[PDB]
């Protein structure tokens, strides 16, 4: 029965490892989730420079 | 014509008027119903089944 319990645990671990292999393959194929294969690009600096150019339009003058 | 000359900086200031034509609508924020979603902070996080499941560790 210890062999039965260890075989059940190892078979469920093998099934979860196979399932996470298909999940990681489908995640890296389409780049869908933010966690693993997502290469993050931000538009923060473009918005910062556009906001700064918007404040600089008010300060033009004499 | 009884017109006086304006000052030296009359036309160089900001001029405010009332316009007959209506103003153009501000652009709506772009919508992305299929974005790149992440794990939300209110998502429940139970402990992992069988630990790491990576090379006999748990």
């Amino acid at each position: 029965e210890k062999s039965l319990h260890y075989l059940y645990e190892e078979n469920e671990k093998a099934q979860i490892r196979l399932l996470e292999d298909e999940v990681r393959r489908k995640m890296s194929e389409r780049n869908d989730y933010q966690a693993y294969y997502y290469r993050p690009s931000v538009a923060k600096y473009h918005r910062i420079s556009k906001e700064a150019a918007d404040e600089l339009e008010a300060l033009r003058g004499d | 014509f009884d017109w006086d000359r304006p000052s030296y900086g009359y036309f160089s200031r900001a001029k405010v008027i009332q316009s007959a034509r209506e103003a153009p609508k501000k652009e709506e924020k772009v919508s992305y119903p299929d974005a790149t979603p992440g794990l939300p902070e209110d998502y429940p996080k139970p402990p992992a089944k069988y630990g790491s499941r990576f090379h006999w560790l748990e």
